[PDB]
RNA sequence: GUGAACAGCCUCUAGUUGAUAGAAUAAUGUAGAUAAGGGAAGUCGGCAAAAUAGAUCCGUAACUUCGGGAUAAGGAUUGGC
RNA sequence: GCAGUCAAGCGUUCAUAGCGACAUUGCUUUUUGAUUCUUCGAUGUCGGCUCUUCCUAUCAUACCGAAGCAGAAUUCGGUAAGCGUUGGAUUGUUCACCCACUAAUAGGGAACGUGAGCUGGGUUUAGACCGUCGUGAGACAGGUUAGUUUUACCCUACUGAUGAAUGUUACCGCAAUAGUAAUUGAACUUAGUACGAGAGGAACAGUUCAUUCGGAUAAUUGGUUUUUGCGGCUGUCUGAUCAGGCAUUGCCGCGAAGCUACCAUCCGCUGGAUUAUGGCUGAACGCCUCUAAGUCAGAAUCCAUGCUAGAACGCGGUGAUUUC
C-alpha cells in the first residue's frame, strides 16, 4: 500500500505556521555581527515601498558569454524620508534573553510621534511625554545619570527612530516606529554618537552608498482564505469528480487516527512577515534635488518619476535607493533595509553596475513616452492649448 | 535607449516592449505594444487606419 | 544536461511536450516529425517532457518517404513560435515549427536549410551555423 | 443561547464577543417595561431612583 | 417583424411584477464562459467540452439487392448602396 | 524472500577478488498455505486518480575501503533514508512485457493506506448471447455486452480567526519552545594531459549555465474582461436623426486598473560536534599495534547562525494616569 509514483513535497517545511501576522511592519528579526574596531555607523532602516520599474544594463561578468551586451531588468526604487531619531535604549545581558534596561528621549517630540501613543488623536487632551519633558530644567542630572546607567551596564544598544511621514504624499500623517542597532565600537562612543542626533535628521548618505548589497525583509500582500490549489500549490482533480474539484481527497490513513499537519490544507495565504535575501543597490541620488533620472548614456534631463504619477502612489521628490529584482509586499508597505549578514564574494555581487539608462515612462497605462515635453514634441499641437 | 522606430505604426518605444515579430520570409517585423499586434495579424492593412503615422504621411494632417 | 551540449542553452520557454507533429525545414525528403523526449529534461509525476530550442530530441518521422518511416533518429530543432524572451530585451516569437534530422551528434543528415534560423541555435550548434541560411 | 451564532464586533462593550439586534423582543420588553412605570405612578413614586429587579421568562404552551 | 416556419429573438391587444429580504465579494461549490504554445500525450474508453452548420455554384469513389451510398468526401460566393 | 557459519571445487597454477557442491543455523511476514479467536440485528471488498508519513533488506547523490582495479567502464562491501525515483503503447489490471528520457528509473509499510474523496473498467446479482454437461428446470472459480454509489450542522483531530480575567491603556520589545530545505547535472578550461604498447581516456579548485522543488513580485510578454471603458454590427422597440433600452453578460475588435503563470521576472546563506574511514602517541603482548587513557582530519548526518509562529498561565523597559 506504498505511493506506487513517489512524488516531491508541495509546500515547504520551514515557512509553516504561516499565519496573519504579528506586526504591520516587518519585525527585525536579525542583526550583523557588531565591529568594535570599525567607527559607529547605523544598520538597518525603514522605508516606503514605491516604484518597481525596468532598467537596462551593460553586464560586466568577463568570461561569460552574454560579455557587454545590454539586459532589461525591474529596479524595485524603494522611496525614503530622511529619518529622525527620537531616543536610544540598551539592552543587558541575562542568561534568559536581551532584557531592556533603559529608554531616554528627545526633550520636543514632534507632533507626528504623539499620535503614534494615543490611538485616538481629537478626542485626546495630548499630555504625552510633559511630565517627562520637565527633566530638562535642571543643572543635567536629568539625563546624564541614566546615560551613566547605560554607560555602566547594558552590553548591546539600539536606536528607536521614526521616519518623517510629512514629506512622504500618503494619507496616514502618523509616522511608525522601530528600532535599529549600532554597528560600531567603544559603547561609550555608541551612544555619544547618539548623544547628538536627537531630534536632528540622518539621511540615506550616512551608511547606504553604491554597489552596498542588502536584502529586503517585509510584510508580504494578502489576499483572504484562498483555497488549497492555490494556498499550497497543489494539484487538481479530473473532471469527472463529484463533489469538488479544487481540494485534495487523502488527507492520511487510517492509523494515525487524526490528520497530519504535514498536509496541505486550505486557509490564509499572504499578509506573513516574509524575507528575501541578497539584492542588489544600484544607484542612490540625493533629496533636495531635481532631475536624477538622468545618467551617464542617457544625458535626457528629467526625473525619476514615471509621467503624470505613479500607480496608487504618487510622486517622488526626495531621496531613494535603487533595488534589484523584487522586494515583498505591495505598494505603500513599511519594507525595512538589513545590511548583510555574511561578507559576499559570490563573483556576481560586488562587481560593479553602470547603469546605461533608466526607464520614466508611462506607468499606469501602456505607456508611450519618457519626458513629457517629447509627447508635444513627437505629435506636435492638439486642439487645446498643448 | 537603443533606438527604435517601429515597423507598424512608426511610434517610439525603448527597449523591453513590443513582441519583435518574424515570419517564413525571413523578415524582421518589430511592433510597438500588444495593440499593434493582435490589431496586425488579423490581416489588416496599416495605410487605412487613422492612428498611425502613416495615415497622415498620406492625406497629410501635422507636418 | 543533454548528450553534447557544448556550451549552454539559457532560460528559454519551453512549449514542445512530446506528441507534437512538427514539420521540417530540411531536404532529406520527411516532411514531418514526431517530437518523443528531451535530452536531460526533469522528470515529475504527470508532467510531459517540454522541449525548447538547440538541444536535441529523439523524434520519429511520421510521412515521407517510406525509407525513412518506422524508425527513430536524433532530430534537432530551430523554430519554436511560443513567445520567448532573451536578455536582449527584444524577443522573437515565429509562425512555424522547424525540424532538421542530424543523427549521431548534430551532423545534419541533409545539405541545406529553409527559412529563418534562431539567434539561439548558432553558437549551441556549430554545424548548422556553417552552412546556415539568413539567420533571423 | 449563542453557539454557531455570527459574532459582530460591538460585544467587546460587555465582555463576550456575540452579539445580535433582536427585534421581536425589544418590542414587547420596553413594551411591557413602559406599563411598569405606568404602575409604580399608581404607587407614588419617582421614575429616577427605579431599577428593575427581577425579570423573568419561560416556556409556554 | 426577421425569417422556411405555429422554431429562436422583440413588441402591441389582454395579465401579472407573485416566489423571505437588507449588507459584503473568502474558500468550497451550482450554472455559464474564456484562454497563448502543444493536440488525446488524460482516462477502461475522445466521457464532457470545442470545431461543422444556413441557402447558392461546382465536384464526388469503393460497394450494391442498381432502388442507393450522398448533403459522400471536398472547395468557392454571401453585407450596404 | 533475505542473510550466515562449513569448504571438496571453479577461478591460467591460488578455496574464499567474485562464486560455491553435499550438508547446516536463522530472520521478516512485502506471497501462498494451515488454523476459525473477533464481527452474519452488516467494518463498504479489485484496480486506477489525489496526497502525507515511515522502514532499509540502497537504485542515484556525499564520504571511504577491497579486486584476477593501469585508466574509463564496472562489480563487492562500510556509515547513512537527508534528499530524488519518470514519460509512454497493450491489458481492468497487482505483478506482466516492450519504446524513450535520465544522476537513476530501488524494495516495501501505514485495517492488502485512501468509495460520508472520486472513478465503477473487473467482480456476485436481476437482461441477453455462445461452447460443454443433463430428458429438463439449470450448472460451469468458461468467454463477451448494457447495468442509481446516499448524509456532516455533532464530538475530536487539523488550518486560519478572535477573545473575559491581570491596577487601566498605549507603545518598545526579549526568547521558552515548535517547524525548518534547497537538490542534482551539463559545457569550457583542466586536457587529448595522468594512466596507458596502442586502442582509449579521468578527476580537485576556476568560469558559465541548466534540471526538480521552495519563497516572493506585476515593470515587461501572455492570459483573463461586467470597468459593459471605447468602437463596429444583426433583429426588434422609441413617428425619423442623435441619443439609447430589449438578447440571461446580445455578438465582435482592442484594452486601462486588478489577479496570476517556471507561459513572466527575481531570490533560495554559513559555523561547530560527529558516523564510517585513514592516522599520531601508546601499552597490556620488552618489538607489534587507529584504542584500552588521550588523540588529528573527516559525510548530503545531527545541532547551531539564519527563516517562520512567540507560549493567549514566560518575563521586562517607558509613557499617561479621570481637580468638577
Amino acid at each position: 500500500s506504498h505511493r506506487k509514483y513517489e512524488a516531491p513535497r508541495h509546500g515547504h517545511l520551514g515557512f509553516l505556521p504561516r499565519k496573519r501576522a504579528a506586526s504591520i511592519r516587518a519585525r527585525v528579526k536579525a542583526f550583523p555581527k557588531d565591529d568594535r574596531s570599525k567607527p559607529v555607523a547605523l544598520t538597518s532602516f525603514l522605508g516606503y515601498k514605491a516604484g518597481m520599474t525596468t532598467i537596462v544594463r551593460d553586464l560586466d561578468r568577463p568570461g561569460s558569454k552574454f560579455h557587454k551586451r545590454e539586459v532589461v531588468e525591474a529596479v524595485t526604487v524603494v522611496d525614503t524620508p530622511p529619518v529622525v531619531v527620537v531616543g536610544v535604549v540598551g539592552y543587558v545581558e541575562t542568561p534568559r534573553g536581551l532584557r531592556s534596561l533603559t529608554t531616554v528621549w528627545a526633550e520636543h517630540l514632534s507632533d507626528e510621534v504623539k499620535r503614534r501613543f494615543y490611538k485616538n488623536w481629537y478626542k485626546s487632551k495630548k499630555k504625552a511625554f510633559t511630565k517627562y519633558s520637565a527633566k530638562y530644567a535642571q543643572d543635567g542630572a536629568g539625563i546624564e545619570r541614566e546615560l551613566a546607567r547605560i554607560k555602566k551596564y547594558a552590553s548591546v544598544v539600539r536606536v528607536l527612530v521614526h521616519t518623517q511621514i510629512r514629506k512622504t504624499p500618503l494619507a496616514q500623517k502618523k509616522a511608525h516606529l522601530a528600532e535599529i542597532q549600532l554597528n560600531g565600537g567603544s559603547i561609550s562612543e555608541k551612544v555619544d554618537w547618539a548623544r547628538e542626533h536627537f531630534e536632528k535628521t540622518v539621511a540615506v548618505d550616512s551608511v547606504f552608498e553604491q554597489n552596498e548589497m542588502i536584502d529586503a525583509i517585509a510584510v508580504t500582500k494578502g489576499h483572504g482564505f484562498e483555497g488549497v490549489t492555490h494556498r499550497w500549490g497543489t494539484k487538481k482533480l479530473p473532471r469527472k469528480t463529484h463533489r469538488g474539484l479544487r481540494k485534495v481527497a487523502c488527507i492520511g490513513a487510517w492509523h494515525p487516527a487524526h490528520v497530519m499537519w504535514s498536509v496541505a490544507r486550505a486557509g490564509q495565504r499572504g499578509y506573513h512577515s516574509r524575507t528575501s535575501i541578497n539584492h542588489k543597490i544600484y544607484r542612490v541620488g540625493k533629496g533636495d534635488d531635481e532631475a536624477n533620472g538622468a545618467t551617464s548614456f542617457d544625458r535626457t534631463k528629467k526625473t525619476i518619476t514615471p509621467m503624470g504619477g505613479f500607480v496608487h502612489y504618487g510622486e517622488i521628490k526626495n531621496d531613494f535607493i535603487m533595488v534589484k529584482g523584487c522586494i515583498p509586499g505591495n505598494r505603500k508597505r513599511i519594507v525595512t533595509l538589513r545590511k548583510s549578514l555574511y561578507t559576499n564574494t559570490s563573483r556576481k555581487a560586488l562587481e560593479e553596475v553602470s547603469l546605461k539608462w533608466i526607464d520614466t515612462a508611462s506607468k499606469f497605462g501602456k505607456g508611450r513616452f519618457q519626458t513629457p515635453a517629447e509627447k508635444h514634441a513627437f505629435m506636435g499641437t492638439l486642439k487645446k492649448d498643448l | 535607449m537603443k533606438v527604435e522606430i517601429d515597423s507598424f505604426s512608426g511610434a517610439k518605444i525603448y527597449p523591453g516592449r513590443g513582441t519583435l515579430f518574424v515570419r517564413g520570409d525571413s523578415k524582421i517585423f518589430r511592433f510597438q505594444n500588444s495593440k499593434s499586434a493582435s490589431l496586425f495579424k488579423q490581416r489588416k492593412n496599416p495605410r487605412r487606419i487613422a492612428w498611425t503615422v502613416l495615415f497622415r504621411k498620406h492625406h497629410k494632417k501635422g507636418i | 544536461s543533454g548528450n553534447g551540449a557544448q556550451g549552454t542553452k539559457f532560460r528559454i520557454s519551453l512549449g514542445l511536450p512530446v506528441g507534437a507533429i512538427m514539420n521540417c525545414a530540411d531536404n532529406s525528403g520527411a516532411r514531418n516529425l514526431y517530437i518523443i523526449a528531451v535530452k536531460g529534461s526533469g522528470s515529475r509525476l504527470n508532467r510531459l517532457p517540454a522541449a525548447s530550442l538547440g538541444d536535441m530530441v529523439m523524434a520519429t518521422v511520421k510521412k515521407g518517404k517510406p525509407e525513412l518511416r518506422k524508425k527513430v533518429m536524433p532530430a534537432i530543432v530551430v523554430r519554436q513560435a511560443k513567445s520567448w524572451r532573451r536578455r536582449d530585451g527584444v524577443f522573437l516569437y515565429f509562425e512555424d515549427n522547424a525540424g532538421v534530422i542530424a543523427n549521431p551528434k548534430g551532423e545534419m543528415k541533409g545539405s541545406a536549410i529553409t527559412g529563418p534560423v534562431g539567434k539561439e541555435c548558432a553558437d549551441l550548434w556549430p554545424r548548422v551555423a556553417s552552412n546556415s541560411g539568413v539567420v533571423v | 443561547f449563542n453557539s454557531s451564532i455570527g459574532r459582530t464586533a460591538q460585544g467587546k462593550e460587555f465582555g463576550v464577543t456575540k452579539a445580535r439586534w433582536p427585534a421581536k423582543s425589544v418590542k414587547f420588553v420596553q413594551g411591557l417595561l413602559q406599563n411598569a412605570a405606568a404602575n409604580a405612578e399608581a404607587k407614588g413614586l419617582d421614575a429616577t431612583k427605579l431599577y428593575v429587579s427581577h425579570i423573568q421568562v419561560n416556556q409556554a404552551p
